[PDB]
């Protein structure tokens, strides 16, 4: 997260860290046994770390649960990143408490202008490298599909939305992928891609979750 | 990398980033193909793991671009900056370079 | 062409496409053996395609003739686009017919306010990108010299004329260069350059053909 702020410890209880030796992507807990993330974050072995704050220091409230099933959207395209969504079934259920909770799926798509909260342990600099130990938070609005395609001509599918600031300075970045974009208690986006980070007229592009609620529920029921 | 430079590197936000260059090409990189939509828009379909590298054009972006109307055209950005892009050859501040390629993206949308 | 309309199949018989593998510039047939275009469209190898309507689909009425000579104006200025004109001598005489016809040179200069027809296969968007497969057409008036100079302070020479609308919306664009601007059956302009496409107070700037009839005629006669 570039240009954001340190979230209060555990104030984003649905935020999870995807680890295979080290942190490589984010994810969202949507069920006691299911996490939703970005398809491009796929790995044959993933360990989900819940209730995390400082990924570099054992603090006590963490839960390390391994992925029992990893299902990438059947239509995912690695080059276009269309359908960049994936579901992870936890080997054992996650114990729900004040620091580890689920986030709701969208009841309807977000309208342009909706203020959202984006979070993650990704790069905090638009120039260089600066990886935080503490989860970063960012307040950002969903942008119109028009200025999005304007920013990324011929690259925005119907399953993508731009969230952020057209003037740059605030956006998600490397390490935040698969993480959440929550608006009014609903998971509207999944950190996916973008041209660089926090660049002028180059907002972040996210998987449009509201178009995947059906796929998410049918997959969970069938597994 | 599968490219010396790339003006439009689509990169995932994972660690490490997985990038693909969407720059339109003509002569063709290992695998050259068509970009979504217009099959006439050829691109290198090679993905690379890691930072994409430098941007081919002489400016990060440009609001005041003057170009010839050929395709691809040749453009010169008359935007006045406090510092040119590391890809600008002559920075006099303003960059006087005349880049042959796609029209530069605007810094400010309109 | 931005804000225009698709011309009628073969309704612009003097319009040609300059292809070096892909379409990159337009041209105008003025002789069975000569095509006039823009100097900045120069390439050591160029194939002239006449009788074209849909450049992506063989239709049966087109002729593919390679350039045998490519003569740029001696005083062409690469940094200002002054004297932006060029002549191409086809390797073989084009077969003249209803689909392939020549356009006459100007008997005198066109007066401001005169409506002309600008055509080509260049972009049709003033912001994004959308390249047409079918030849586009546009009706536009010649602008006064004073109006041309004010919108392009210090960049307009006597060998350039503005054609279009100050309000923007309609104009030529990338891919049209070298293309024709005919008024009452006379070639008066050649697509050359401009500030953006169809932008407000930035009409298209065209090479002024009524300054080069002698150069054209003498060049043809001596080659
Ligand atoms: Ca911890
Ligand atoms: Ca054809």
């Amino acid at each position: 997260i570039v240009g954001g702020y340190t979230c209060a410890a555990n104030s984003i209880p649905y935020q999870v860290s995807l680890n295979s030796g080290s942190h490589f992507c984010g994810g969202s807990l949507i069920n006691s046994q299911w996490v939703v993330s970005a398809a491009h974050c796929y790995k044959s072995r993933i360990q989900v770390r819940l209730g995390e704050h400082n990924i570099d220091v054992l603090e006590g409230n963490e839960q390390f649960i391994n992925a029992a099933k990893i299902i990438t959207h059947p239509n995912f395209n690695g080059n276009t990143l269309d359908n960049d969504i994936m579901l992870i079934k936890l080997s054992s259920p996650a114990t729900l408490n004040s620091r580890v909770a689920t986030v709701s799926l969208p009841r309807s798509c977000a309208a342009a202008g909706t203020e959202c909260l984006i979070s993650g342990w990704g790069n905090t600099k638009s120039s260089g490298s600066s990886y935080p130990s503490l989860l970063q938070c960012l307040k950002a609005p969903v942008l119109s599909d028009s200025s999005c395609k304007s920013s990324y001509p011929g690259q925005i599918t119907g399953n993508m939305i731009c969230v952020g600031f057209l003037e740059g300075g605030k956006d998600s970045c490397q390490g935040d992928s698969g993480g959440p974009v929550v608006c009014n208690g609903q998971l509207q986006g999944i950190v996916s891609w973008g041209y660089g980070c926090a660049q002028k007229n180059k907002p972040g592009v996210y998987t449009k979750v509201c178009n995947y609620v059906n796929w998410i529920q049918q997959t969970i029921a069938a597994n | 990398r599968p490219w010396k430079c790339c003006d439009e590197a689509v990169c995932t936000r994972s660690i490490p980033p997985i990038c693909t260059c969407m720059d339109e090409v003509f002569e063709c990189c290992k695998s050259c193909g068509p970009s979504m939509g217009d099959p006439s828009r050829r691109i290198c379909q090679d993905q690379y793991v890691g930072d994409p590298g430098p941007i081919c054009r002489p400016w990060e972006c440009c609001d005041k671009a003057i170009c010839t109307r050929s395709n691809p055209p040749t453009c010169r950005c008359v935007d006045e900056v406090k510092k040119c892009a590391p890809t600008c050859k002559t920075c006099l501040r303003v960059c006087i370079d005349s880049y042959f390629g796609p029209v530069p993206p605007r810094c400010t949308p309109r």
